[PDB]
């Protein structure tokens, strides 16, 4: 279920060695984390300058107009319940996107968060402790905010 | 020599024009019949033998 | 059979990282429109020496790393009546190529045109019915770009 | 036996192009034949300086990022009897890598020589013709491990 | 059918030792390559003068036999489509011999091209490694009768 939506849509980029981060193409911009560093595969969507944002920690560019279906759609309208993940299941409790035990690990950051109909509601960026939590999500009239708890170490 | 003797500046400008003539016009010459010798050995180079 | 000939020994081009047209190695040489420009996706044939021809509208080459390898042997006999081609069946209609609209696209160029034995005698570089603007070969071999009248690149 | 064992460790090197021979990476030794070079078709390892030892033909370099899973072991002991390779045996006549005419070509140097129990003995960086079976060009350890290229008289790179 | 074309039709040369080049008589021409040398086997055609013809590499002379002189008749036509050689079969497309590339090896230079008549029209001097389908540089007797030496862009003296 969640692998057919994120199929090839989850470039991954290499720290001239092992898989170091992800990068999400959605809404038309390529958004990936500055605390990762390297080079993402498909060179062809690797040729877009890059805009920082180290506030919110995400380079930010233009996709190349092969967008079509290959953007992924955000939503801000977000229930809370059950989301998916690569990883498995992530719950919502009051503005916290939460995983149970350590199945979050380094080099798994910029992995997005789906939902049920199939739409990015968050991109990890990290987390801290029975349970897991830095995540970039999306606020009520839509404004990016960045939910880290306290001691959130990066992947 | 005799006229460089005579008027130095203007037989120096005046050979400087012949070498730069005779410079130009070769490889103008050269360049045309090399443009020439390209127009005409293209179709016996895209369609071989025949 | 077409299908079959051309695929793995008629190389696509990466204009921006999409495909805009096949480039081809016909006779032991390379060739492909000049007014696409891109990159040749194969490695050991993309570094070869290449010198244009803007009167036909063709870069041409040769292949390096063997003299002959993809054979694509040509033909210079255009039998009028029935003839066909890799998208649809091109008709060699009184002196004249001609195609339905409904097939075709944008990145057309640089199409080889076979035949019944396989061998290709011309290749669309432009162009209901429509007529398409192609370099064909003559009896003599003249390297001729026939274009009917107005013509667009595909 | 010796495909499944070689495989996914025995990574080639490319020129330009195809393929002319095979980079070993045993033990933390990235080791490749110097008569023809190339780059590393593999990520992690392409990028690693390798430092030369032209005596044996060598250039030895570490991989500290794969833990272990990369490397085979490797052991000094050498009967005479048979062995794997990619084209067979190299049957030990008198302390020879020996393999018959009808196998055996150019461009495939650098290939490990494993036992029966699948460790690397010999690394074969070439060869020559003469008698009934073809004589390699190897780097071998004697039998105190002091690493020994043995070159059968007048020989050629394969 | 080919074999017996060639039985003791094509007598090779010794290199003092085993066998290089493959020297043959058609038309009372003993034609045999330069670039090749040795010893011829028999005896019979031993003991004659052979002139030389360097840019064709060709050492042509008289057939040593009196009267009834078993040579091979040629014929200088060339249809494409169907030409046997004694190595297998041999394409002649738009002026142009090809083998595929497994066989043709060193030292068989000189066995002559034959077709369904067993006409000789061509002698193997070379050739060129040309991918899978090799190119063999020949001697070929065009529709006027002229003896013209063709090879690829490549040259390998087979």
């Amino acid at each position: 279920m969640c692998m057919k939506l994120e199929s090839d849509k989850t470039f991954p980029i290499m720290l001239n060695g092992q898989v170091n981060g992800y990068a999400c193409v959605v809404g038309g911009r390529l958004m990936k984390p500055l605390h990762v560093e390297g080079k993402i595969d498909n060179e062809q969507l690797a040729a877009v300058k890059l805009k920082k944002a180290s506030m919110y920690d995400l380079e930010y560019g233009d996709v190349p107009q092969n967008m079509k279906s290959d953007t992924l759609q955000y939503t801000s309208d977000k229930p809370p319940g059950f989301y998916n993940w690569h990883h498995g299941a992530v719950q919502y409790e009051n503005g916290r996107f939460t995983v149970p035990r350590g199945v979050g690990g380094k080099g798994d950051s910029g992995r997005p968060i789906l939902d049920n109909r199939g739409r990015v509601v968050a991109i990890v960026l990290g987390g801290a402790n029975t349970r897991t939590a830095s995540v970039v999500t999306w606020n009520q009239k839509g404004v990016t905010i960045k939910d880290t708890p306290e001691g959130s170490e990066p992947w | 020599i005799h006229y460089y003797h005579r008027h130095p500046v203007y037989t120096v400008i005046v050979l400087c024009g012949v070498a730069l003539a005779i410079l130009v016009g070769t490889a103008s010459s050269a360049a045309c019949i090399a443009k020439a010798r390209r127009d005409c050995l293209t179709p016996y180079a895209l369609a071989p033998n025949a």
